[PDB]
């Protein structure tokens, strides 16, 4: 069974089309997870800002200082979440390019089935990532609205 | 003969390199097993299956090369 | 710098050489970077060994390590100094001459290593030993990163006197005194010739009109290094 | 009691009793393993050494243990059980009266003989346990020849004094 | 720098005419003297080798120097130095390699200065003393294995003087036959062959 | 004695990227093999055609028309074999380009995840396979140059006769 050279590529490229699809799956999941965690944190800070707004003028200086310090610590938590967010989105972009050009390699080998499977996986991860991007952006917009209401009531009082 | 030898050496060089991948695969099965993150284990079992197919195909090529 | 007065009278106690005989798991010791023959050997016996240190491979909260050191002969220990090691919790030091459980006795269990160096000056009465036992324990929450632990310099009398012998094959005092006197005379000739060459070296310096501003300007040349070496000798 | 399968009984400090005193038990992942876990904090340790002091190892690997701190835990010392030990019967039935008892040059064991010939020797030095439980047979050939030298055969024996002798 | 060469140098400079050949190289002699007061280890024997080579047995100076060497015991010192360097005991009735080579060269120059009435020019006291030293077992052990050329020069030197021929006989494989088989195994070549033939001729003449 | 779990996302990166910097390295050397295999067999066909041109050129003027026709058909068949194998070779090298880029930007991913060791191993492997591939390339161009020389000398002697 002296294998030709074409069957070696047709079998070989399936390795990377499954492996960069594995990287694309783990980056996509972890990015979705980090987005969801950051979205939950943003919703929590949004709730804190609304509660702080609703409590304005009903607390003394010490309680205002305590709630402000909690908000500052939550801001630092957002900064760390945003840093891991940017690194995760960077690695997911790198994985997207990895699986795209890997499936291109599968196309040029004639092993089109592994290529199309990788392709469908790229579109699936792109839609899932963009979906949870939209959810994160909605949470950020709600946080901005809560902050604007907080500033308006603080200035009003 | 030299060429066939080169790919024999290459398959031996990659089969242990995927055996180590199986080891890390089992490690990651254990690590995400304790924390019930439901959607993780599905894609991890898919990881296990894909690496199993890569493992089996390399063994079949390991056999077929020695046939030649 | 005020605390530097902790070690006094260091002239009367000679430096002692060190030999590494035992160490522990994940721990190592490194060095930090015929009358004439007998005189040279005796002079080399009275020399300070270069700086050496312990390097530990694996540190944890409570890293327990054991080392043994030998001088090669029962020697009086009179002064000790452990340099500051800010990453360790505590140490203990025990010494013996023949056996660990034969004549081993505890000397210090010091838990103040991290903040200040260990100083114990003018051991009274001066014990004699040949083997040394060290037990050290790492600080809690220790970061697992390598660091140096210098042993410091240890001083004592290698040659023992009859009354120092009676506490716990000694050559007679007269011949030992004679050969150290011979070493003193030889070092006197060497000191005179070396200092004399230093004098000729400093006399080999051309002196312009005295502007000490230029003398300070010389700080910021091979001459400085050679005068430094000659002064060192 | 958990340290029955301890592979390091011959060690100096890794003896079953001092490391049980520190509040640890033998729970090895495999036979012959020296793995042990504490009954209060359950810190797990392996690859023990003959120089490992129980209190020192427990304090170093678990300074937060209330046992290490001296704080009041649920520990039950053996002395409490010893001072409240319910009297063990010399026989399982617990009906035969005790004719005699005592000890000799080896009082580590306590002997109690009944009127029917059943004698139980306990290891009263250690935890209360049955060490020897037996019955004296009066038809022993040594006893038979001793009685023959005194002068169907009927022989009855009653123990009036007990003693345990050792070098 | 081994101490034995420096210690032997102090005795070596006692010989008249040693300083005359010593002062040929001023810098190394000054450095050696500086090391005495308080390449270098080769010189204490290299100067002696040069002095032995320059002083032949055909003149009174060479034989007087050799008998003074016997009188003061320099040969016993060089033999025990060779014994310590080669881990070989006497027949009781990388620096080390270069040291052994220089010592063998000194011995070769002592026996035959021209190699670097000559039969009775060396007294048989040297013969009986050299019958007790470590030269024969050490040379035999080395035969079974720069230095090789020095050893061949030592062989032609030890065969050149008639009074010194009898120590070539083993105390039962002859040295000439052993040299012939190792020479055939090795096959620099012409010198080895010529020295082997000379040694064989000397052994046959003695026998 | 010595001591004997919501994993963060960065460990998942180091794990996920370690799955790929090795398997792209796997398919990298598998491309290196297959490409070398074509560069060897196509070189065998080229050297076969070179030898055919050498014997045909040396035997020129010593054959009849039928013998010249059979030799020329063998030469044509060898030309078609080397041409078709070379056409496969071009697509093999076209694929090893992509495999190189795959391992390079996989090592970029590994550097992005903190798994520097996988990145350096992948890159050093890229340079190693690059050296091997360029070596067999230079062998292929050497044999092509030899074939070109044999064709020009065949044309020269054919013109001479
Ligand atoms: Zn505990």
């Amino acid at each position: 069974h002296s294998l030709s050279s074409e069957a070696l590529m047709r079998r070989a490229v399936s390795l990377v089309t499954d492996s960069t699809s594995t990287f694309l799956s783990q980056t996509t999941y972890a990015l979705i997870e980090a987005i969801t965690e950051y979205t939950k944190a943003v919703y929590t800070l949004t709730s804190l800002y609304r509660q702080y707004t609703s409590l304005l003028g009903k607390m003394n200086s010490e309680e205002e200082d305590e709630v402000w310090q909690v908000i500052i610590g939550a801001r630092a938590e957002m900064t760390s979440k945003h840093q891991e967010y940017l690194k995760l989105e960077t690695t997911w972009m790198t994985a997207v390019g990895l699986s795209e050009m890997a499936a291109e390699a599968a196309y040029q080998t004639g092993a089109d089935q592994a290529s199309i499977t990788a392709r469908n996986h790229i579109q699936l991860v792109k839609l899932q990532v963009e979906e949870v991007h939209q959810l994160s952006r909605k949470a950020e917009t709600k946080l901005a609205e809560a902050q604007i209401e907080e500033l308006r009531q603080k200035t009003q009082e | 003969s030299r060429k066939i030898r080169k790919q024999l050496v290459h398959h031996k060089q990659q089969l242990n390199l995927l055996k180590a991948k199986q080891k890390a695969l089992v490690e990651q099965m254990e690590k995400e097993k304790i924390q019930s993150n439901k959607g993780s284990s599905y894609k991890l079992l898919v990881e296990q299956a894909k690496l199993k197919q890569a493992t089996s195909k390399h063994f079949k090529d390991l056999i077929r090369l020695r046939r030649t | 710098e005020g605390s530097f007065t902790s070690l006094t009278g260091l002239l009367e106690v000679e430096p002692l050489h060190f030999t590494c005989v035992s160490t522990s798991d994940g721990t190592r010791i490194e060095r930090d970077d015929g009358l004439a023959l007998a005189i040279s050997h005796a002079s080399h016996f009275l020399q300070p060994p270069p700086h050496q240190s312990i390097i530990i491979e694996r540190m944890h909260s409570g890293a327990r390590r054991f080392v043994t050191l030998d001088f090669g002969r029962p020697i009086l220990l009179t002064d000790v100094l452990i340099p500051t090691c800010g990453d360790l919790a505590s140490l203990s030091i025990d010494i013996w001459t023949l056996g660990e459980e034969v004549d081993g006795r505890r000397l210090v269990v010091a838990t103040d290593i991290s903040t200040h160096s260990l100083i114990l000056h003018d051991l009274i009465p001066p014990p004699v030993c040949r083997f040394m036992k060290i037990t050290v324990i790492g600080r809690y929450g220790s970061t697992n990163a390598r660091a140096k632990i210098p042993l410091g310099f240890y001083y004592g009398h290698t040659y023992i006197l009859p009354w120092e012998s009676e506490l716990k094959n000694q050559p007679e005092i007269d011949q030992h005194l004679a050969m150290m006197v011979a070493l003193q005379e030889d070092i006197q000739c060497r000191y005179n010739l070396a200092c004399h060459r230093l004098e000729t070296l400093l006399q080999s310096i051309d002196l312009p009109p005295l502007n000490s501003a230029n003398n300070a300007q010389y700080f910021l040349v091979e001459e400085d290094s050679r005068v430094f070496s000659a002064y060192q000798d | 009691e958990t340290f029955t399968s301890w592979p390091h009984v011959g060690y100096r400090w890794a003896q079953p009793d001092p490391m049980a005193q520190a509040g640890f038990y033998h729970q090895p992942a495999s036979s012959g393993d020296d793995r042990a876990m504490c009954f209060t904090c359950s810190v797990c340790l392996v690859c023990w050494e003959p120089t490992d002091e129980p209190w020192s190892e427990h304090e170093r690997h678990s300074p937060n243990c209330p046992f290490v701190k001296g704080e009041h835990t649920q520990n039950v010392p053996l002395s409490v059980t010893l001072a409240t030990s319910p009297a063990q019967f010399p026989c399982t039935d617990g009906t035969d009266r005790i004719s005699c008892f005592g000890s000799g040059s080896c009082p580590h064991f306590l002997a109690a003989a009944t009127k029917r010939g059943k004698i139980c020797i306990w290891d009263v030095s250690k935890l209360m346990k049955v060490h020897l439980k037996f019955e004296i047979n009066a038809y022993d050939p040594a006893i038979v020849q001793q009685l023959i030298l005194s002068g169907a055969m009927e022989v009855s024996l009653d123990i009036t004094a007990l003693s345990i002798l050792q070098q | 720098i081994p101490a034995h060469s420096l210690a032997a140098f102090g005795l070596f400079l006692r010989l008249p005419g040693y300083a005359e050949v010593l002062l040929k190289e001023r810098k190394h002699a000054q450095c050696l003297l500086r090391l005495v007061l308080g390449v270098l280890p080769t010189l204490p024997f290299h100067v002696l080798r040069s002095l032995f080579s320059t002083t032949p047995l055909t003149t009174d100076d060479g034989v007087l120097l050799r008998r003074m060497a016997l009188e003061i015991g320099a040969l016993h010192l060089i033999l025990v130095c060779l014994s310590a360097l080669s881990h070989h005991s006497p027949r009781v009735p990388r620096l080390e390699e270069e040291h052994v080579t220089c010592l063998l060269q000194v011995l070769a120059s002592y026996i035959n200065p021209v190699s670097s009435q000559n039969s009775n020019a060396l007294p048989s006291v040297l013969l009986e003393l050299l019958s007790q030293s470590c030269l024969i077992p050490a040379m035999s052990s080395y035969l079974r294995n720069p230095l090789y050329r020095a050893l061949l020069e030592l062989l032609r030197a030890i065969a050149s003087c008639a009074a010194m021929v009898p120590l070539l006989l083993p105390l039962q494989t002859s040295v000439g036959t052993l040299l012939a088989k190792m020479k055939t195994c090795v096959d620099l070549v012409p010198d080895i062959q010529k020295t082997a033939e000379i040694v064989y001729a000397a052994t046959t003449s003695l026998r």
